């Protein structure tokens, strides 16, 4: 009776698995190819258990990239999207952030302290915020303003989101993502507030202040400039 | 049978185990990543939010989840707050959880010796259990709360019960307040035994301490300033008083009795 007897198999199964296949090279290339992606994907697939069933080893490279994502390590997601035969995802502008933003937040911190020793700096901290604000090379794929209209694949919150600012969208997040100086927040706040006139003259639109949301929407600008008033 | 030569994707196994995922605000937030985090949740949820109201309830439950999930790192209290900010909800919860957290800290390690993270995860098993409304469990964090509390304020070396004394202690009655919890008789009582009525009128004031408890805790002071308070705002076991008290029945000839009967 079959039942009565009922990663390290990513290695020792496939260890044999590939003895057979080179002793075979001393329908075969399609079946070679199948397991062409397995043993990065199957150490792939270890990382990503490592790094905290076949359900877990049969993600879909949307969701595989995902997975990929999931600890937030861009490197080792390198190769997926190198090879993942596949390269639309706006992951891949999330992962320009993840490599850029992570040094700057490095930079960032250091500078805050810095700065306190000193007094115990401003130019250089606006560079850092243009290194996510500008692009080198190609554009940030959430660069573009409209990418996040783009993303919307139609309504009554359609004029809600008229009062979005993408290219604040992620600047003011990342003050939030760790600006802790006094002059610091002043400035995670000035240049975030240039960025929203910016936006405005893009807009070309004013300001309805009176305009309540039924929806249920506080006011992006609206609160933005709460937590600058309240600041002030 | 498999009979086609399937791989990592066999079309009927695919189907038998397609589970696919998007990328969750969870991402976002978890990152901390606010008008971003807003931003595309709207993209992909308001317009898919068949039940506008419903969604945003069941949001902002895991928003509360999420906060709870990270008292001590400071990111993710912040981005924490400003989604319930964008949200559209109250911002007194979490701030409320935050705050109580943090406070915790002191008598709990600054007492205690052992390694933060284990109190970091009893600290998160007890928060969880108050997120279930666990009354016994919330009567013994917030008296917790009053221990660290009064070790606090003696460690800034001021008087026990001084003007900013009050001004720390005002998160007593926040917190009770907020997780609809009875009133706790922090200060009152401390001031009590001291004979300052001067706070003991104010404070008892300013945060609207219901008449009842007042009264019962106004036996503590002295033989003095009592007699002069208990009858202040009240709007027997001596013959000569019982007697004395026994001309305002309907005439006599039943409080006496009555009253005469019952004790021997």
């Amino acid at each position: 009776d079959l039942k009565h007897f009922t990663e390290f198999a990513i290695g020792a199964f496939l260890r044999l698995l590939q003895e057979q296949l080179d002793e075979i090279s001393s329908r075969l290339h399609r079946l070679s190819k199948v397991v062409s992606e397995a043993q990065w994907r199957h150490k792939v697939v270890t990382s990503n258990h490592r790094s905290e069933l076949i359900p877990m080893m049969f993600s879909p490279p949307e969701s595989l990239l995902a997975s990929c994502i999931l600890r937030g390590n861009f490197a080792e997601a390198h190769q997926v999207l190198f090879t993942f035969n596949l390269k639309s995802s706006p992951s891949s502008g999330e992962l320009m952030f993840m490599e850029r933003y992570q040094e700057v937040i490095q930079e960032l911190a250091q500078v805050e302290h810095k700065i306190e020793n000193q007094n115990s700096v401003f130019y250089s901290i606006s560079d850092v915020t243009d290194k996510l604000l500008n692009t080198s090379g190609d554009p940030i794929p959430m660069l573009q303003e409209d990418f996040w209209i783009s993303t919307a694949l139609v309504a009554p919150l359609r004029e809600v989101l008229e009062d979005l600012s993408p290219p604040a969208m992620a600047a003011f997040d990342l003050a939030c993502s760790q600006c802790q100086l006094w002059k610091t927040c002043k400035q995670l706040l000035e240049t975030a507030e240039r960025r929203l006139n910016s936006s405005l003259e893009r807009r070309g639109r004013r300001i309805d202040h009176v305009l309540l949301n039924a929806d249920g929407i506080r006011g992006f600008p609206v609160v933005l400039q709460q937590i600058s008033k309240s600041l002030n | 049978a498999w009979s086609h030569l399937p791989h990592f994707s066999s079309p009927d196994l695919v189907n038998k185990y397609a589970i696919v995922e998007r990328l969750n605000f969870a991402y976002y937030l978890h990152n901390g990543r606010p008008s971003f985090a807003f931003g595309t949740f709207l993209v992909q949820e308001l317009i898919k939010s068949k039940t506008p109201k419903q969604l945003i309830q069941q949001v902002g439950n895991e928003a509360y989840v999420i906060g709870l999930s990270s008292f001590h790192i400071p990111s993710i209290g912040a981005a924490c707050v400003c989604f319930l900010e964008l949200l559209g909800l109250d911002s007194l919860k979490l701030r409320v959880d935050m705050k109580v957290a943090n406070i915790i800290l002191s008598y709990k390690c600054r007492n205690e010796d052992a390694q933060y993270s284990f109190i970091r995860e009893s600290v998160a098993e007890k928060l969880s259990k108050l997120a279930d409304g666990e009354k016994t469990t919330t009567e013994e964090l917030l008296v917790l709360l009053e221990e660290g509390t009064w070790n606090s304020i003696q460690q800034q070396e001021i008087k026990r019960l001084s003007s900013e004394s009050s001004s720390q202690w005002a998160l007593v009655v926040q917190f009770c307040r907020l997780h609809n919890m009875k009133l706790s008789i922090s200060y009152l009582r401390e001031c009590a035994k001291a004979n300052d009525w001067l706070q003991f009128i104010i404070h008892s004031q300013l945060h609207n301490y219901h008449p009842a408890e007042v009264k019962s805790l106004i036996q503590y002071f002295s033989p003095v300033i009592q007699d002069h308070l208990r009858l202040a705002f009240e709007n027997m076991t001596d013959l000569f008083e019982i007697l004395l008290q026994c001309s305002e029945e309907p005439d006599s000839w039943h409080w006496l009795l009555v009253e005469a009967v019952k004790q021997q």
